[PDB]
RNA sequence: AAUUAGCUCUUGUGUU
């Protein structure tokens, strides 16, 4: 009666961005990036490796509520250092490692279908 | 023994629990009677020495 | 009412193994061994062969109602 | 009903192995409404003649 | 299932679940009530444990991938009947399809559903404020005809036409309806541990063991200690031994032959611990948790308690005629 | 919020392993109870 | 006869004076929900899309008003009935003239319950003063009301088959008494035993106690994952 | 428990140690039948087992008398709620 | 209107494939019930079509 | 000859044949068709 | 500030399951490669289902539902077909979906069981797993029944709903000797070793390691049918990196304005 | 003729007396119907006792 | 113009024409099924 | 825009 769609969880609707930056205003250096129709499947990989970076302070998600699907990512970093670059590095990081472990994956498949 | 193997038979001779009623091992007890009457509630462990 | 597709908790196909378990059944295997020989591992598929009941089978022995 | 009376709705010792000692109405006749046991049977009555 | 023949019964308000299934754990007095003939209800990977919140309180969290999977769908049938009769000398109701002409009190209600007959077809959509039968009665004709429930929204099943004692025609219509068990929906399992749905995760969300087994019901441990449902936990760890070893356990209420210590036993040869434990991993982060979980196979049931039988609002609705009040129901 | 966020790390549950004794305490519970039992039949043969 | 037509309970002055039936209300079960602060309760969208709050157009809130009316009753965030300052109503499930779509300051706009309005809570036993508390709506997807699990005590609430009742009042004077006496913050602490009514309950009670004892220890991503949670956090990551 | 989220000590001594005593208008079981509780026993019985007392833990199981008897035990609450309910309901509606 | 009461299918979008019945329709938008789902949904007329 | 702890299975054997003879219902259509 | 160099090593490769161990990650990427394994890798399965004529013993929403469930051999056509939401054509054309025929009569007097054999594909690549043991069982039909029905299968990932999830199984695990303490036991003694316990028979848990973070995750993924394993695992690093790719790209419009 | 006395189903004057379960197939009836109730008006009732 | 039933018990569809007794032309049946819809039905197979 | 009585069953309050 009440049900919402499947699709809702990830296909997004008209007005709606995939991504929003907001500064926050507690303190320098640190944002807040709101998600759309997205899960923990990005949150904690993305939180992880700005984890990694040693030039942020701080690098948190979360999902307000299971039944709304989005989630904001808190990042602060360094002074001399945007968090928006510590995100865009991430993301490009994440992107080689799985490049990387694709290729990987392939050659170790082909090298055990030979014997 | 003998009336387990007869009953355990059951279904395809002619033996049932009506016949286990006639030969007088089982009896209905109603409640009146039952004060009088003293159960054993399992003959292995409340009947042995 | 009628064998499940897939297994509820992980997916498996279980679906196509309700012949093959009663006929291993009438063949003398235990239904621990009927289940294994289907390569049936985890308990949550095992359940759903072992207690399952088929009511479909009565279902069939009552005239339709067209015809 | 809507009876002040408490010892109807107990559960007598009389009723071992004659009524269930667990299936009974939760609302406003709990042990006023019960149920027979398993091997429990009533009498259809016979002349005395 | 209530009935093996329940597809020739016009019963009203009859539930039937898609796959019921024989329980894992059985007293030897059930056999003689049929029961493995006629069950009702599913064994259900339980795990009790507080995951997230949404089961705090008597609630349960239930996996949304077994519920896609068939897990607890049932349906849901209600039946309708009318009868056209000989009201009086002028007054004479009849089954036929309203005309736009002809019939002084006429709503804007869909008469195209049904055809000509004035009578739904099997197979056709309906939904609540939809006229099933077309029945009128002469003043020229004012409206009698029927209407599906508000708020149920089926698909005809089958319709029936006959006569009654006194020989006029009399129809009964049965819409079925399918349930998925959505959230606010009521489980028990078989020691009075009711609860309704909280939330519904994904298989990949649940926490998961060693293999891929991830629970299909989670309880909160806070329903058992007042409550002292200790059947429920014996139950739980003989269904997984019941499960490995292949056979349906036993659990007559005064055996002597079955206690908890024979039963650990036998599990802990199965590669498990003894006491049904397991180590569960975190869904969302992969982290293992530090707590063991006690988890196992235990049979639940859908009781008829659903929450879309139960939804109710209002805003300035129909009147009463005494007291012009609102309505009671 | 934060107490139930850090209880997906903690985790909670409870068993048939928490209602368990270590096989020592069965024989103190077993001895209490025979020692009861005996202090009962003396009374009521006192009664006797 | 008369005297049985209000002799006692069911007659007209306790089934129909003292107590009556009323309209805007709903009735479902009850489902917990920790993301909810203490004074939220999440509705279904079919709830807050049947019941309407009349609103008074104003220069200030004509704009909203109108597209409101312009979406009609089908979507949810719409109105229901355009009232006239003479009294007169226009139906919008009609699809009547634009002409009457249109609307001026002195009018008032029916529309559907959206987020932020004000409801009275209640389940059904009413004991005391905190059976009957307010709160704000919150829309939710699925069919079940949903409160804050810190709240369940006031009401001796179970979310095992509970059902709870939902008030929505009518006109700014009642939603402002709601507002200022009986919201969920205000009733914390109790008159009759001047002792708080509602504390940390379940497994939040159980992991906290779990949680300060002298030997657990968080590192640095546990840490910032939990602060992710806290709402009045400043921003300071404290010493370790 | 020590957290004071749910239970008490009584109920894992009951669940763990034993279940003890049953009781029925604050006196032990009383002799339905003709000077005994359950046909089971003799008459004149005075002893724990006879008049409503459980040995056994809820681990362990009990033994038919002994469920009988905590059944016993058990409907009266349920007897209680249903009474309580109707005669303080009035209290209140007076005081009220 | 012409449009009430006809079988009609989605042509586009996250629907694509559903039949069901019109209910209530304006120049603009238009109310669908689906024949599948025990649920009435909103949907521009331009992605509907006319079935039979 | 004695049945000594081969008792369960006699002592639902007997069970069984009890409810063979009479059902579930035994005492309703016993009382009506007297 | 950078990426990490995984490494994988298959122990187990059938074609049914795939055992392998990946080293030098976080557990959070090894984690979110579990999760896209179960709920985004597409997939091919019936989700249009129109009857023309059904008289069996189950009503039709139940045999549409098992129809949903039935395994279909997508191997190629997943990466060639489109999104239903996305095809620019009105009605599904042969570019969205695939279209399967059932028609099933039984007149001989025995009961005739209505198997995943009897669904006819309109396209040779996409079938139930019939290709080359019983088949799925569907239906059973007396005489004088029959079920007449069409349907279309289009291309989804387990994120809408369970009949296309790829996967039976994902065993994903990591330090098998609780080096870490990641998990507590009150009695070690009473636990079995894991499978992948590189410890001797006289102790029961490695000793604490205060320096260490998980390494080294297993992995066992087990397929239902439609997918090979290898192709599973595959299609999920490309779904997750293409994902990632995607979010950076409307990140750099969204920053490029701000 | 005096009047028409309902029958209770299953009893030695029901239609469904000593009929075997491929008997009541054939007849829509289940055979693991207990009986024991009457039918009034088309509707199945059941007198407590 | 007829409409189409279908029998209890001999199962052979019949035209019986609006008011008309409810009756089979074989086997004096009174038991009569109305017969499926022909419009088309359309089930998704969530 | 088509009614009222009566009866029965059932749900939540059975915390300790
Ligand atoms: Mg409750
Ligand atoms: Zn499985
Ligand atoms: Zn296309
Ligand atoms: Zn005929």
């Amino acid at each position: 009666m009440n049900a919402p769609p499947a699709f809702e969880s990830f296909l997004l609707f008209e007005g709606e961005k995939k991504i929003t930056i907001n500064k926050d205003t507690k303190v320098p250096n640190a944002c807040l990036f709101t998600i759309n129709k997205e899960d923990h499947t990005l949150g904690n990989i993305i939180k992880s490796q700005l984890l990694k970076d040693p030039q942020v302070l701080f690098a948190g998600y979360k999902v307000p509520h299971p039944l709304e699907h989005k989630i904001i990512i808190r990042v602060q970093t360094t002074p001399d250092y945007s968090p928006q670059e510590a995100f865009t590095n991430a993301i490009t990081d994440l992107i080689s490692e799985l490049s990387l472990l694709e290729e990987r994956f392939r050659v170790a498949i082909k090298d055990k279908q030979e014997g | 023994k003998r009336h387990i193997d007869q009953l355990k038979e059951r279904e395809y001779n002619n033996y049932s629990w009506q016949d286990l009623v006639a030969s007088g091992v089982v009896e209905y007890i109603d409640t009146l009677e039952e004060e009088t009457v003293m159960l054993a509630m399992t003959p292995d462990d409340l009947q042995e020495k | 009412m009628i064998i499940p597709v897939r297994c509820f908790t992980c997916g498996k196909i279980v679906g196509n193994k309700w012949e093959a378990y009663l006929g291993l059944l009438q063949a003398e295997y235990t239904e621990g061994d009927a289940l294994d020989a289907l390569g049936l591992k985890r308990y949550c598929c095992r359940r759903m062969l072992l207690a399952h009941v088929d009511l479909i089978e009565k279902l069939l022995n009552y005239a339709p109602l067209e015809k | 009903r809507d009876g002040k009376l408490a010892k109807p709705r107990q559960l007598h010792n009389t009723l071992w192995g004659m009524v269930c000692p667990a299936e009974t109405p939760e609302g406003h006749a709990v042990g006023l409404v019960k149920n027979l046991a398993l091997m429990a049977y009533i009498s259809v009555g016979s002349q005395p003649s | 299932v209530y009935i093996t023949n329940f597809h020739v019964r016009m019963d009203t308000l009859a539930h039937v679940l898609y796959y019921p299934q024989k329980p894992l754990v059985t007293t030897r007095s059930m056999e003689y009530l049929r029961f493995r003939e006629l069950p009702a209800g599913i064994n259900s990977i339980v795990a009790i444990a507080s995951y997230t919140g949404y089961n705090q309180e008597d609630s349960v969290i239930m996996n949304r991938s077994a519920v896609d999977r068939g897990f607890f769908r049932s349906v849901f049938y209600r039946s309708y009947k009318e009868q056209e009769s000989k009201k009086g000398f002028d007054q004479e109701e009849v089954f036929e399809k309203p005309t736009r002409e002809t019939c002084q009190g006429m709503r804007h209600a869909i008469y195209d559903k049904l055809d000509d007959d004035g009578l739904i077809a099997p197979g056709v959509r309906v939904s609540g404020d939809d006229v099933i039968i077309g029945k009128t009665v002469t003043l020229t004709k004012r409206d009698c005809s029927t209407f599906l429930r508000t708020s149920e929204t089926g698909i005809v099943d089958q319709v029936m036409v006959t006569l009654n004692q006194e020989g006029y025609k009399f129809c009964k219509i049965r819409v079925r309806s399918v349930r998925i068990p959505q959230i606010g929906d009521k489980f028990a399992s078989r020691h009075g541990q009711k609860g309704t749905c909280g939330i519904q995760y994904r298989q990949e969300d649940m926490p998961f063991t060693c293999e891929g087994i991830t629970p299909d019901i989670i309880i909160n441990p806070h329903a058992i200690p007042s409550r002292m449902t200790i059947g429920h936990l014996i139950e739980c760890l003989q269904g997984k031994v019941s499960a490995n070893k292949g056979e349906i356990g036993d659990a007559t209420p005064f055996n002597d032959a079955v206690n908890v210590q024979k039963i650990s036993n036998l599990l802990s040869d199965y590669g498990y611990h003894l006491r049904g434990n397991e180590v569960l991993y975190n869904g969302f982060t992969g982290r293992k948790i530090t707590s063991q979980i006690f988890i196992g196979p235990t049979y639940y049931q859908r009781l008829k308690h659903m929450v879309d039988d139960k939804i109710h609002s209002r805003a300035r609705g129909p009147i009463q005629i005494l007291n012009r009040q609102p309505m009671e129901g | 919020t934060v107490i139930n966020n850090w209880l997906l790390i903690e985790g909670h549950t409870i068993g048939i392993g928490d209602s368990i004794a270590d096989s020592k305490t069965y024989q103190d519970i077993q001895n209490t109870i025979k020692k009861a039992k005996q202090d009962v039949i003396e009374v009521i043969e006192k009664a006797h | 006869s008369l005297k049985q037509r209000l002799k006692g309970k069911e007659g007209r002055v306790r089934g129909n004076l003292m107590g009556k039936r009323v309209d805007f209300s709903a009735r479902t079960v009850i489902t917990p929900d920790p993301n909810l602060s203490i004074d939220q309760v999440g509705v279904p969208r079919s709830i807050a899309a049947n019941m309407t709050f009349a609103e008074i157009v104003t220069p200030f809130n004509i704009d909203r008003l109108q597209e409101l009316v312009r979406r009609g009753n089908s979507q949810y965030p719409g109105a229901k009935y355009i009232i006239r300052d003479n009294g007169d109503r226009i139906d919008l499930r009609f699809h009547p003239k634009p002409s009457d779509l249109h609307l001026q300051t002195g009018y008032k706009v029916e529309r559907h319950m959206c987020d932020g309005d004000i409801v009275i809570f209640n389940r059904q036993p009413t004991l005391h003063k905190m059976s009957m508390m307010g709160h704000r709506v919150r829309i939710l997807p699925w069919s079940t009301f949903r409160l804050n699990l810190s709240v369940t005590t006031p009401y001796n609430a179970d979310f095992d088959g509970d059902e709870m009742n939902l008030h929505l009042p009518q006109s700014l004077e009642t939603r402002a008494e709601i507002q200022e006496l009986a919201m969920v913050p205000r009733m914390i602490v109790t008159p009759q035993s001047n002792r708080p009514v509602m504390g940390i309950v379940q497994d939040t009670l159980t992991a906290v106690r779990k949680f300060t004892k002298r030997d657990v220890f968080l590192e640095r991503g546990e840490v910032m994952n939990l602060l992710m949670f806290l709402s009045t956090w400043d921003g300071k990551v404290p010493q370790p | 428990v020590v957290s004071g989220a749910k239970g008490s000590k009584i109920n894992i001594s009951q669940v763990i140690a034993v279940v003890g005593q049953q009781n029925v208008e604050g006196k032990r079981i009383p002799f339905g039948f003709k000077h005994r509780t359950l046909p089971h026993f003799i008459k004149d019985d005075y002893g724990p087992e006879s008049r409503g007392f459980v040995e056994n833990s809820y681990l362990a199981g009990l033994t038919p008398t002994e469920f009988f008897f905590h059944a016993m035990g058990g409907r009266e609450g349920l007897i209680d709620t249903a009474v309580k309910t109707a005669e303080t309901g009035y209290i209140q509606r007076r005081l009220i | 209107n012409e449009l009430i009461g006809q079988t009609v299918r989605i042509s586009q979008g996250p629907y694509k494939g559903y039949i069901g019945v019109v209910k209530d329709a304006t120049e603009s938008t238009a109310r669908v019930e689906l024949h599948s789902t025990c649920q009435t949904i909103s949907v521009d007329r331009q992605r509907l079509t006319t079935v039979g | 000859e004695i049945t000594p702890d081969l008792w369960q299975e006699a002592c639902w054997i007997v069970i069984s044949s009890y409810f063979d003879e009479k059902g579930l219902v035994r005492q309703q259509l016993d009382s009506f068709d007297e | 500030p950078y990426a990490n160099q995984p490494t994988v090593r298959i122990t187990e490769l059938t074609d049914e399951n795939v055992k392998f161990i990946i080293e030098n990650t976080d557990l959070a990427v090894a984690n979110s490669i579990r999760r896209v394994f179960i709920a985004e890798v597409p997939i091919i399965a019936i989700d249009w289902v129109q009857i023309d004529a059904n008289s069996s013993v189950l009503h039709d929403e139940f045999i549409a539902h098992r129809l949903g469930l039935i395994p279909l051999t997508s191997d190629d056509i997943v990466d060639k077909l489109q999104y239903s939401r996305d095809c620019t054509c009105e009605e599904f054309c042969p570019e969205c979906s695939v279209e399967f025929t059932l028609d099933v009569r039984c007149n001989e007097d025995q009961t005739r069981h209505v198997t995943s054999r009897d669904l006819i594909s309109n396209s040779p690549r996409v079938i139930p797993v019939t290709s080359r043991q019983d088949d799925i069982l569907i239906v059973k039909l007396r005489k004088g029944q029959e079920l007449r029905l069409r349907a279309y299968a289009k291309k989804g990932f387990g994120k809408e709903h369970a009949k296309w999830n790829p996967t039976a199984g994902v065993a994903f695990e990591y330090d098998p000797d609780n080096a870490l303490r990641h998990t507590v036991y009150p009695k070690p003694e009473e636990w079995p070793k894991s499978e992948y316990s590189e410890l001797d028979e006289d102790e029961s848990q490695a000793p604490y390691d205060p320096n260490g973070k998980p390494e080294r995750f297993y992995y066992n993924v087990e397929s239902c049918g439609s997918l090979r394993p290898e192709t599973i695992v595959l299609s999920a690093l490309s779904g997750l990196k293409k994902k990632l790719s995607d979010l950076q790209t409307q990140l750099s419009h969204e920053i490029q304005s701000d | 003729f005096i009047g028409k006395i309902p029958i209770m189903l299953r009893s030695t004057y029901c239609l469904l007396n000593g009929l075997t379960d491929r008997d009541l197939c054939e007849l829509n009836e289940c055979p693991l119907d207990p009986g024991g109730y009457f039918i009034i008006n088309g509707s199945e009732k059941v007198l407590i006792a | 113009q007829p409409m189409i039933y279908i029998c209890g018990e001999c199962h052979t569809e019949n035209e019986i024409k609006s008011r008309d007794p409810i009756r089979c032309r074989e086997c004096g049946y009174r038991i009569m099924y109305k017969k499926r819809t022909k419009r088309l039905v359309v089930f998704d197979a969530r």
